[PDB]
């Protein structure tokens, strides 16, 4: 687990297979939308693969919780190695919306060595304060040498649909980066029993530029 | 009644800046 962790979102004890954020309305019997403003599925790195680009963690704490229960508080007590920091081009362009209530959702994969109890803490925040924060709990299954986990089809609350609701409704794509630059969320992924920190990805935002599709990069903390 | 609006802005300070704190350049170049 340790070569990945260079190269992947992974730390020495748990690591991200998948991530996805998404819309979806079943138009017919046998017909449905899936629309994702986000996406990662990088579940089979190679040692041949270069390194993730690093990020100086001290330059993001400004956007992110500060105080008691905080990024830097977590950083420096929590093992280093699973600090990551996630920018995202969201990819806004659908209509999916537009008449017949669709679903909204998010959804993750990861992958233990050891098997766990993992307790996952979502935090949206504007303007580095904190708005909303949800709590899941996900158990372990064996599967080929090792654990797995996952958030399935986990239901966005309210705040997040309107959020997306005004922005999607916006005019121009820069107004949307103006408001994107204010707004991030940390994820938490903590060991139940142990209270050890096995993931923290820090997620920020801006809209894709092109026409469809979504990208993101990548840094590894320090 | 909600000319308030037009207040934020000159009240309210700015954020930090993004753009301006020490990052690789490859965080604003989105990728294809």
């Amino acid at each position: 687990l340790n070569w990945i962790s260079m190269r992947s979102i992974a730390s020495s004890k748990l690591w991200m297979l998948e991530f996805s954020a998404f819309l979806e309305r079943q138009q017919d019997p046998d017909t449905y939308n899936k629309h994702l403003f986000v996406h990662i599925s990088q579940s089979s790195p190679s040692y041949s693969d270069p390194y993730l680009e690093t990020v100086d963690i001290r330059q993001i704490y400004d956007k992110f919780p500060e105080k008691k229960g905080g990024l830097k508080e977590l950083f420096e007590r929590g093992p280093s190695n699973a600090f990551f920091l996630v920018k995202f081009w969201a990819d806004l362009n659908t209509n999916i919306d537009d008449e017949g209530s669709a679903f909204y959702g998010v959804s993750s994969q990861y992958e233990s060595p050891e098997n766990m109890i993992i307790t996952c803490s979502t935090k949206v925040c504007s303007f580095g304060k904190q708005v909303v924060e949800k709590v899941e709990t996900e158990y372990a299954r064996y599967e080929n040498g090792h654990y797995l986990y996952r958030i399935h089809r986990s239901p966005l609350c309210e705040y997040m649909i309107n959020f997306i609701h005004k922005l999607k409704h916006l005019p121009e794509k820069y107004m949307m980066n103006s408001v994107l630059e204010n707004f991030t969320i940390l994820q938490v992924v903590t060991n139940r029993d142990t209270q050890e920190t096995l993931l923290c990805i820090a997620y920020v935002f801006e809209v894709s530029a092109s026409e469809h599709g979504a990208q993101h990069h990548i840094y590894r903390l320090v | 009644t909600d000319l308030e609006a037009l207040f934020n802005s000159v009240m309210n300070p700015k954020p930090s800046s993004w753009r301006k704190k020490i990052l690789p350049e490859s965080f604003f170049k989105e990728p294809d």
